[PDB]
């Protein structure tokens, strides 16, 4: 309930060339996440890395190449992590792998508070169907299992029956699309989901953008806020050490004016930083600035700023 | 690259442990297993370790003799090797192991011999191979020695011309003997010295050895 | 587990198909990667996920899987080409890596030297120590593989044998050894023993006597 | 990385040039110091140049003789040496100077060697050292030889098992002497003859001499 | 200027701490860092502000300033870390960088195998140019390390005395020489002698007269 603040690390990804994504909550870790939010007057607790462990084979190759089933029943195990956190009243921040824990963590947010809504900061809209993309893509795919007007759409999969679809298509907001499959983009068109892509950015402002954002979430009432930053959504040269890095993305500039102005409404529940991958990385400065900007992300949400703060009445 | 050590000669019963140096900084990230050939032999797949050593995986050849372990902050991968015999005597190969539709090893290393013979250390009797095509081939025999090399010269390398040495053969024991030979002509063999001398430096073994039992 | 045939043939220009068979646990159900062994080094990656090339391979390589069986097609077969070929893949019975045994592939561009033989009897100094050695040298041969026969006068010897493996010379022909170990009284109480070496099916076969030069 | 160069031996009065050649672009923004050290005693520091050459500092060790200079154009830092003497004799050696808390050297060279003694070039008189444990120790003393090295064999490397030949004393005069030695089997002697070649190849001086004063 | 201990001793995973001593002018008002000087290399810097590690160093190296003095940790000792060690610091008096003598840390992995000694008199060839020279051979000890006395019959002798330091030999021990001038008639005179080498404590002495063999 948002007066404290939880560090949950959940390295989960699907293997293939993108594995190197579950070793994200150690670099954001290694970029000093804890020293910044202890310096923020932040009381924390770190709730540690969850057990990733594939179902229901755990022989090496399946550590390599993980099932669907196996993600599903890590994000139930998630959810209930997540639900006991906020249930002790505590604002949740999971570092991530794979966007996929979206669906472990807004299933546990959900539940303590349903009348919740989200901010989907990424390049893509990670909405498609199991029926709409590669049994690979279930990082790209966690928003139709959420979403509740999907349902007819959308078939079970074993790991998946748990999950409740705890969203309308009228409480998710989109900022920053550049890649977006013909499937995805019907479905943001026909069920009526609004979203800032970089070209609405581009014409209306990043300023404009926020306004025209919270009237659509907290206009008329005040909600809980789940912001799921995908580090993606930043333009490459920002953060290079990602499995789908494309062109065109925020500056440093927006993506610190989003966390800033989500910290401003003082109604952010959770949060969600995924996609950072080191072993994508050119070098080890690539790795480090991306967990760096990822920690930027995080301490401007939870209140850090670019002109000052805090307390001082200075001695002569 | 990959680069491994700290292979040799271990006696049957014995411990021994190879390091794998690696140069991503990516090596954390990334599984990387161990692979053995047996001497012209195939490829058989020995352990593998997870990109934190949280996890490891080992082949029913060597299992709970052999460890597998590594230190990120070292770039380093370990081996550690009990209870050694004459069937892990191999080249060992660090690789790194990746995914993609299936798995795939796309980084190697040079490799690192270990022997297990049970053979202790010794130096060679040396037998001259007298002469009875115009030209004659004269030689020596370097019998039973342990380990290699035997470095051997003729008239101390002033013989040059003509001089065939073979590559060894281990014997069933584990104790090494090799051929050398010259071709000379049949008019030279009164009136010119015939010596090969031979080292065996481990044991600090240097035999001189005279050629001429022709009979004729 | 894997089943590759051993060895492979052709002249410079040319092209060969390796095929690697396994079962329903691996091949019938998992990708196989084609690994290059030049002799005396480490092995290199050349394909993965059965026809993925890897960088600067030329597209010479070519792999290719159906069912339970897989294949490594080379074309415009080079020297510098000629190596050991092994198939990999994932094996979902005993939960391993597996291998097959290797493909020798040799690139013939030099002409078939039938080995020059070399054999000597047992030295005075030897047979003074109650020993006795033949030794049987082999040299100067291309392609690099040969097969050893000793006989005592007209009888078969396996007993006492120790042949080395080819090895390269200076001129990239090849040299092989062959050792016989006798009591001195085998040495003495047969005619003759003769050492029979079979290069590309054609035989060179010496002979030595107790009886001095 | 640091290089230096231009050490050797010079004689008493003499003057000497070193040069340092630095790798980093950011060598011209940067103090570098040389410190020398004398042969195996401590570290001195003895001059320390700014990025541009407007301030320099010197020891009194080494003031007023030795200039210390660089040329950012061509990434070299150099050292002239006037009035030269024994005392100066050590490696120098280049290095980059930095300040944060206090003062540290994060940067330094090889070394090069200047050596300062009196003595001129010239060859050695070699003595044999006859012999008088079964095994027998006979050798040669190479005596007064200036400068080094000297090159020595016995029976031209055929000899090879059993020689030990010694690091040279440098003697208070400045002159070297070094002791040539190899271990024989006692029934050896006789037969095979004992032989030290010697080479003292700035001389030019060859000397072949004969071990077999025993006298029994 | 400042004073540091010349020695220091340990067996492979141990600890010790090298201490460097100053004054006001400089230790107890200035910075201090630590140089590795690896035996026949150039040094490295290990530590600048009494304590701050640099990169790729481990943090089994440890640096501390108190007042008017200083001191380097170094734990879990290992072989390859035996070299000098020497610290450095400004002093505000003379206007100048100071630096220790050094220390010198031996890693004994190694057993403390005592000199092989061999003395030879002087020659004929010698003696008839109207000089002599006794030479004294001292070879494979360990610790690298050693004392000579020489005694002509029981009277000590330091004159005409130039003896080597230490090297290290094939085996990574080490071997030493000594040589003793006399006069022929100084050779002649005496009825013995001798050549006596201390080894961590333990003395080796080898004689030699004017009578033959
Ligand atoms: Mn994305
Ligand atoms: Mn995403």
């Amino acid at each position: 309930m948002v007066h404290s603040v939880a560090v949950i690390g959940a390295p989960f990804s699907q293997g293939q060339k993108r594995k190197g994504v579950e070793h994200g909550p150690a670099a954001i870790r290694e970029a000093g996440l804890m020293k910044r939010l202890s310096s923020l007057g932040c009381h924390l607790k770190d709730f540690g890395d969850l057990s990733f462990t594939p179902v229901p084979k755990d022989d090496l190759y399946n550590n390599l190449i993980v099932n669907p089933r196996s993600v599903g029943l890590a994000n139930q195990e998630l959810a209930e992590v997540v639900s006991r956190a906020v249930s002790d009243g505590y604002s949740c921040v999971t570092l991530g792998g794979d966007h996929s824990l979206a669906i472990g963590t807004i299933s546990g947010h959900a539940r303590h508070c349903p009348d919740l809504c989200v901010v989907w900061v990424d390049a893509h809209a990670d909405i498609n169907t199991p029926l709409t993309t590669s049994s690979g893509n279930l990082h790209g795919q966690p928003v139709s299992f959420l979403l509740r007007e999907l349902q007819d759409k959308v078939p079970q999969l074993p790991g998946f029956s748990w999950i409740k679809p705890c969203i309308s298509s009228a409480s998710i907001v989109y900022i920053g699309l550049r890649d977006v499959d013909p499937p995805e983009h019907f479905i943001l068109k026909n069920y009526d989901i609004q979203y800032f892509s970089m070209r609405d950015i581009d014409r209306l402002g990043i300023q404009k953008v926020m306004e025209r954002t919270f009237d659509l979430l907290i206009g008329k009432r005040q909600r809980p806020i789940h912001l799921s930053f995908d580090i993606d959504a930043f333009d490459p040269t920002l953060a290079p050490a990602t499995g789908t890095p494309v062109v065109g993305g925020l500056t440093y500039r927006e993506g610190m004016y989003i966390a800033e102005e989500i910290h401003n409404t003082g109604l952010l529940s959770a949060l969600d930083l995924v996609e950072v991958n080191p072993q994508l990385a050119t070098s080890e400065e690539e790795a480090k600035t991306t967990a760096n900007l990822a920690v930027d992300v995080i301490a401007s949400s939870f209140g850090q700023t670019r002109e000052g703060g805090h307390i001082v009445y200075d001695q002569l | 690259q990959l680069l491994e050590s700290g292979g040799g000669l271990v006696r049957p019963g014995g411990s021994l442990r190879l390091s794998c140096a690696a140069s991503e900084f990516t090596f954390r990230y990334d599984y990387h297993v161990w692979v053995r050939q047996a001497p012209g032999k195939g490829l058989e797949w020995v352990s593998a370790i997870s990109g934190s050593g949280g996890s490891t995986y080992y082949a029913d050849s060597v299992k709970s003799r052999f460890t597998i372990s590594r230190d990120n902050s070292k770039n380093t991968l370990y081996l550690q090797m009990n209870s050694l015999r004459a069937e892990d005597t191999a080249v060992y190969y660090c690789a790194r192991l990746r995914a993609d539709l299936g798995l795939y090893m796309d980084l190697w290393g040079r490799g690192t011999l270990v022997t297990v013979s049970s053979a202790s250390t010794k130096g060679p009797s040396v037998f001259p191979l007298a002469p009875s095509g115009g030209t004659a081939a004269l030689g020596c025999l370097v019998k039973d020695y342990f380990p290699e090399p035997v470095t051997v010269s003729w008239n101390s390398g002033a013989l040059t011309s003509g001089v065939h040495t073979f590559p060894a053969v281990l014997q069933s024991s584990g104790l090494y003997s090799l051929s050398s030979v010259v071709t000379v002509p049949s008019s030279s063999l009164g009136t010119q010295t015939y010596i090969c001398n031979v080292n065996h430096k481990p044991s600090n073994t240097k035999v001189d050895k005279r050629v001429e039992p022709k009979s004729c | 587990v894997l089943t590759q045939p051993p060895s492979v043939s052709a002249a410079p220009g040319q092209k060969v198909a390796v095929s690697c068979s396994g079962s329903s646990s691996n091949i019938g159900s998992h990708y196989v990667s084609w690994y290059q062994q030049l002799p005396g080094t480490a092995p290199k990656l050349l394909i993965y996920d059965n026809s993925e090339r890897t960088s600067g391979i030329p597209d010479r390589f070519s792999g290719s899987k159906s069912g339970t069986s897989a294949t490594l097609g080379i074309t415009g077969l080079q020297t510098g080409d000629e190596a050991d070929y092994y198939c990999g893949t994932w094996d979902e019975l005993t939960s391993n890596l597996v291998f097959g045994g290797g493909t020798r592939l040799t690139v013939l561009g030099q002409p078939k030297a039938a080995p020059s033989v070399t054999l000597f009897p047992p030295s005075s100094e030897e047979l003074q120590a109650n020993k006795a050695t033949l030794v049987c040298l082999i040299s100067d041969f291309y392609p690099g593989a040969v097969t050893v026969a000793w006989k005592a006068d007209s009888s078969p010897v396996k007993a006492g044998v120790e042949t080395t493996t080819p090895s390269k010379q200076s001129n990239n022909k090849y040299a092989a050894s062959s050792y016989l170990s006798l009591t001195p009284e085998q040495w003495k109480s047969h005619r003759s023993y003769s050492c029979q070496v079979t290069h590309e099916g054609s035989t060179v076969e010496k002979t030595v006597a107790p009886t001095e030069c």
